[PDB]
């Protein structure tokens, strides 16, 4: 690891100010530094290795879908052969983003959850296995695809029993992983009626719970509620 | 696209 | 290179795909590529390469900015000391930063300047060695600053030179030329007024030879003749 | 900033 280096504290003071910059690839960098160096993450640095992750691979999304879309154009019936470079180009671009996948879930795997003991963190670590599988997903059409997203689903369901025993529902990380499994649903394992029904019952049962919270409390649960709320929108 | 966080 | 044993018209191709995609790291290297094979480029193609080193120097120009006011910040009077972090981090921005502008000098200098011979393609190299060597400026602290600057000044005003000679009035490049090399004015040699007197007289001799312009024409002019405008109003 | 292109 080139950042073996570095003291954590820096590798952790560098992504905050890489964040600053919007250098996402540089706060990745870091914060991988920073979890290399074996400690366990607090919730703040967690939350900085997942906000880092997620810049560096929704672009590398947003390029794949772009690419992807122009290769299909050019494979439609009356179109001029323009050669192999459009499937080279989403090729290599699918490459980098499956590299990145496997970084974080090597994290993850070497070894964040297997000492995650705490609900808050080895949700929030569930839920990013899901997810990182989830993009796999996104780009896989080979013998595996059923095994990645069996791998999605398997992470996204421990993660979601544990959160319905020890978080209640109103707890944004419960509210994240259940708005994320249920695009999961909708968008990779074909289940639309379970995305639907996974959205509306967790919007349901945290509503019911907003009586509970503090002013700061509620306005970060209800925020995720609203993504809740736009994707049943969308689907309905 | 859909909402995810 | 890396690109060595890619076809030339492939990396124009990927270029493209670079650029509908967002991946301007991509496609700047896929341009320089093209360049090191060694043919002139055409006028589509100069615009690739400017369009791509332009935004990949641009993001590092803004990240070093924030960096730097940072880093200013943490040295006022009052500042609690927090360690090396913030002037390291800059100065990798700074460091990446200047590499950048090194590549696309070298470009330049081997051999694309030396080739060109039209107004249009030697104007366009010229006018990109002054903004590699004003962006060189911006971070320069050092026995060179001002051998720096004095580059970009030279290569400038031999493009504003050739430009006076062989180019209307109206001429995109022209302007755009003028506009920058306004700014250099402005922002690094400290000559507010020579910056201001150059975009008002660019301005106006363009204005003067609009008449002779087709529609398509017309627009590609006004839209830069707007930009000195633009600079003219935060200036006065 | 101004504006340079
Ligand atoms: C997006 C939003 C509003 O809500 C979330 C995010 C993730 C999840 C899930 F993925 F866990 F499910 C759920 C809701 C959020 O970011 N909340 C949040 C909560 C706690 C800490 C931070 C934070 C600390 S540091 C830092 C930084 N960007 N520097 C950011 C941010
Ligand atoms: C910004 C704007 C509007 O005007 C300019 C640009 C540069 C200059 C100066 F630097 F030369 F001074 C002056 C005006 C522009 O981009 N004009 C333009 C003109 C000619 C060709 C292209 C082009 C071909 S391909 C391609 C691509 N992005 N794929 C873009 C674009």
């Amino acid at each position: 690891g080139a950042m073996g280096s570095m003291e954590r504290a820096s590798l952790i003071q560098k992504a905050k100010l890489a964040e600053q910059a919007e250098r996402y690839e540089d706060m990745a960098a870091f914060m991988k530094g920073a979890v290399e160096k074996g400690e366990e993450l607090s919730c703040e640095e967690r939350n900085l290795l997942s906000v880092a992750y997620k810049n560096v691979v929704g672009g590398q999304r947003a390029a794949w879908r772009v690419l992807s879309s122009i290769e299909q154009k050019s494979n439609e019936e009356g179109s001029e052969e323009k050669g192999p470079e459009v499937r080279e180009y989403r090729e290599k671009v699918e490459t980098e983003l499956q590299g990145v996948c496997d970084t974080v879930l090597g994290l993850l795997d070497s070894h964040l959850i297997k000492e995650a003991g705490d609900a808050e963190s080895r949700v929030f670590y569930l839920k990013m296995k899901g997810d990182y599988y989830r993009y796999l997903a996104e780009v896989a059409t080979g013998d595996d695809k059923k095994r990645i997203i069996d791998s999605a689903r398997s992470a996204y369901q421990e993660a979601m029993d544990i959160s319905k025993k020890e978080m209640p529902p109103t707890n944004p990380i419960r509210l994240g992983l259940a708005l994320n499994f249920s695009v999961f649903h909708y968008e990779i394992a074909n289940s639309p009626e379970e995305a639907i029904s996974l959205a509306k019952t967790t919007f349901d049962e945290a509503m019911a719970d907003l009586h509970t919270l503090s002013e700061d409390s509620y306005k970060d649960s209800t925020l995720i509620m609203q993504l809740l709320r736009d994707n049943l929108t969308l689907w309905t | 696209f859909p909402a995810t966080v």
